[PDB]
RNA sequence: GGGGGGAACCUGGGGAACUGAAACAUCUCAGUACCCAGAGGAGAGGAAAGAGAAAUCGACUCCCUGAGUAGCGGCGAGCGA
RNA sequence: UGGUGUUGGCUCUUGGUCGCGCCUGCGUAGGAUAGGUGGGAGCCUGUGAACCCCCGCCUCCGGGUGGGGGGGAGGCGCCGGUGAAAUACCACCCUGGCGCGGCUGGGGGCCUAACCCUCGGAUGGGGGGACAGCGCUUGGCGGGCAGUUUGACUGGGGCGGU
RNA sequence: GGGCCUGACUGCGAGGCCUGCAAGCCGAGCAGGGGCGAAAGCCGGGCCUAGUGAACCGGUGGUCCCGUGUGGAAGGGCCAU
RNA sequence: CGCGGGGUGGAGCAGCCUGGUAGCUCGUCGGGCUCAUAACCCGAAGGUCGUCGGUUCAAAUCCGGCCCCCGCAACCA
RNA sequence: GCCCGGAUAGCUCAGGGUAGAGCAGGGGAUUGAAAAUCCCCGUGUCCUUGGUUCGAUUCCGAGUCCGGGCACCA
């Protein structure tokens, strides 16, 4: 963990629930790549991956979109974490908190059902930066 | 296995129910109800011994009106007591209840 | 019925419904059975997929 | 070893020549084509004949083609 | 001041079984019969931490009615506000 | 027989299981110890890079990995090859360890003062001792005892058979 | 034997067979939405007659009918099993 | 007689719930070791499964008849 | 029904890569009657069915049989 990484770790509360619309305020305070980031959404969700019944596949997404239309995925691992692209080192805030937001109301589109609240850990992170917590 | 000299508690007679079955909230079919017998419930009587007035007093009481026996001394720490055989020092504790 | 002849329903695709009930033999036909039926709630003929009765 | 035996089954044809009916009433109780149907006569998933429309029942020897039960409208 | 007695009636503490269920165990008989304590010319109960839908009634007790209703019930026999 | 009440004063010793630290994950191919997806073209390194002393931790049987020293410009990754899958880096997690702290347990030891026993002597001495006894509650054994069930047909009933 | 299929239908049922009760059997034809057929038509499982079990209690999926002052909920009803 | 079990190379036993396959030990026979016999070692033969019938594409197997063997029962008089 | 074992070669058994251990039975070295011992065999419906996997004896859904304990049976 170099001397970079650190810095964002000091932009990050560990202890905090942030906001759909506090995400897009840090993230571009977390990108302090040499490049033009992706921000990423991650969740930890609520089903068992090994029943073949419950499973998340799906696709999204809107409104501004990949950028790289702008359809993106999301299908679960082994392990019943999701997460997705997109969000870039800017694209401005409240011009992301609307992308991420309706990320997250597709999979909140498709419990099979399963067992509890989906959305149980969610995240939200930049490729070479710390996470932050979010709330759904 | 008797009454209770401050609060009355006395034995109680109660049934004793042996139940087969699964309960339906648990989805069985319901519960029966294998015997029915009486059997007595008895007070926590236990001695408490208690020096008052220089005398040993010793209350049957239930537990629960344990405390009330020391009440009782804390409320006597103001009557007229020496000197008095212990049955009567227990007279005059048990009406200042 | 028996162990290998057992009993199922049929449940609409579409509305998730059991309208049928009827058996099978697991072991000749180890899939769960889909045929087309009559849905008195869609009014119309969907395929009803085998359900654990 | 034996003592068993199975229910009567009170089989044979329950309205004869001449007799009136009224329509789906059974005319025959039988096991396979000892009867077969006639004019206004259906048969039932287990060979029983039965008439389609009121009339009078009357019944037929078409020699090798069988026996036949009709019924007639009046 | 108490003790002991009193036909039945009364309240409290205890509390069956035959029987019914055409067997029987839950259930019934029945909180009955009986034992015990206590009270009296009666006893109990009694001035809402009530009822329960009327924005309602108004301590208790007793009769009629509500009603064999509502319900309870190996949802059986029955029991029963 | 567990919990709990009566039921008190000290004390040693352990084990589980949740939460954040950390590591850990190896068929054969492959540079070789590849957990799973997703981001990803850059990422570390003057806050000390490739190696190969010391340890700690592990290991599949090659190595991996953390802390410490040594140092004195470099390492990676992309690319590309094999690949079912690709390597940096990051994120959310899965498996199983590891300390630290929740919580919850079992295996002790002493003490005296409730309880218990006992001493021609008793507001006391001595002995047991928070056990035992006793209350509520839990499951177990339980013909010692209690209530009952233990079918019908039938060339009598039983046995047989139905 | 082959092609295409799921009528091994849903809502009904004149009429009868059988019959102590209860059960058990057959059923033309009407509507919905289908299958096969050029069509007539046939199809509410199997050539037929065995392959089975009333109630009660309870499970599951529906339904959204009841919901102990009111709105919910608990719990129940109804349909399917 | 009633109930239950059984009959398979020469002997004593598997196999049959379970249809398509007959196996174990000893014995027998051919060969070796030994001077010779046994023990031991190598190799082989021998069963149409009591018998008749049925079911089946196929019967040791499943079903029935008949024969025989074993165990149990036959009580109130 | 709930929990824990079991069902992998001819016997008895070990275990996301896969099929190995001791014996049974075959070989070959020991130079030998024998055992013992070393190298070498390899016979595997991994109890069914479906599903996730590159891959399933292994994990997940549904089943079957056997043992221990518990519970339930209109
Ligand atoms: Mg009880
Ligand atoms: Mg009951
Ligand atoms: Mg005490
Ligand atoms: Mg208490
Ligand atoms: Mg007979
Ligand atoms: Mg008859
Ligand atoms: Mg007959
Ligand atoms: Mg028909
Ligand atoms: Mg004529
Ligand atoms: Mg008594
Ligand atoms: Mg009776
Ligand atoms: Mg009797
Ligand atoms: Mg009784
Ligand atoms: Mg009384
Ligand atoms: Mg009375
Ligand atoms: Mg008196
Ligand atoms: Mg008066
Ligand atoms: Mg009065
Ligand atoms: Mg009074
Ligand atoms: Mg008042
Ligand atoms: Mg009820
Ligand atoms: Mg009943
Ligand atoms: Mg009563
Ligand atoms: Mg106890
Ligand atoms: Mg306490
Ligand atoms: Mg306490
Ligand atoms: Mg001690
Ligand atoms: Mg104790
Ligand atoms: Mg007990
Ligand atoms: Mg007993
Ligand atoms: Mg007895
Ligand atoms: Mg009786
Ligand atoms: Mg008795
Ligand atoms: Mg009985
Ligand atoms: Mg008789
Ligand atoms: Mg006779
Ligand atoms: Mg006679
Ligand atoms: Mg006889
Ligand atoms: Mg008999
Ligand atoms: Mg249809
Ligand atoms: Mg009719
Ligand atoms: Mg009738
Ligand atoms: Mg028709
Ligand atoms: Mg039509
Ligand atoms: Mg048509
Ligand atoms: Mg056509
Ligand atoms: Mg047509
Ligand atoms: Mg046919
Ligand atoms: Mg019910
Ligand atoms: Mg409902
Ligand atoms: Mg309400
Ligand atoms: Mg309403
Ligand atoms: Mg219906
Ligand atoms: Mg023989
Ligand atoms: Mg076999
Ligand atoms: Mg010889
Ligand atoms: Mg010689
Ligand atoms: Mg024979
Ligand atoms: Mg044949
Ligand atoms: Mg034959
Ligand atoms: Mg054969
Ligand atoms: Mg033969
Ligand atoms: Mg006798
Ligand atoms: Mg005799
Ligand atoms: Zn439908």
């Amino acid at each position: 963990h170099g001397k970079r990484y650190r810095a964002l770790l000091e932009k990050v509360d560990p202890n905090k629930i942030y906001t759909i619309d506090e995400a897009a305020h840090l993230v571009k305070e977390l990108a302090t790549a040499k490049f033009d980031e992706t921000v990423e959404v991650h969740a930890k969700l609520g089903i068992d991956p090994r029943r073949s019944d419950q499973n998340v596949r799906g696709t999204v997404s809107l409104p501004h979109g990949l950028g790289k239309a702008g359809r993106i995925e999301f299908r679960n691992d082994k392990t019943g974490a999701i997460h997705a692209p997109v969000g870039k080192a800017s694209f401005p805030p409240e011009k992301l908190a609307d992308n991420i937001r309706a990320f997250i109301r597709a999979l909140e589109a498709h419990k099979p059902g399963a067992k509890g609240t989906f959305l149980r850990s969610v995240y939200v992170t930049t490729t070479m930066g710390p996470s932050v917590r979010i709330n759904p | 296995s008797k009454v209770c000299e401050i609060s009355g508690k006395r034995p109680i007679v109660a049934n004793s129910i042996q139940r087969r079955g699964k309960a339906k909230r648990e989805g069985g079919v319901g519960k029966k109800t294998t015997g029915i017998s009486k059997r007595r419930q008895y007070p926590n009587l236990q001695k408490v011994r208690v020096r008052v007035a220089g005398q040993e007093i010793t209350f049957r009481v239930a537990a629960s009106h344990i405390p009330k026996v020391y009440e009782l001394v804390e409320r006597a720490k103001g009557l007229k007591l020496e000197g008095l055989s212990p049955k009567e020092i227990k007279k005059e504790l048990l009406k200042l209840l | 019925a028996s162990e290998v002849r057992i009993k199922l329903l049929l449940e609409c695709t579409e509305c998730k419904r059991r309208n049928y009930a009827t058996e099978k033999n697991k072991r000749n036909t180890p899939n769960k059975l889909e045929l087309r039926k009559y849905c008195p709630w869609c009014r119309k003929h969907t395929v009803h997929r085998e359900v654990k009765i | 070893r034996n003592g068993r035996d199975s229910q009567a089954k009170r089989l044979g044809v329950k309205r004869y020549e001449g007799q009136v009916v009224r329509a789906g009433n059974i005319l025959v109780r039988q096991r396979g084509t000892r009867f077969k149907p006639g004019k206004n006569v259906g048969m039932g998933r287990d060979f029983t004949l039965f008439a389609l429309v009121d009339g009078v029942v009357e019944f037929q020897d078409r020699g090798r083609l069988g026996r036949y039960v009709h019924v007639r409208p009046l």
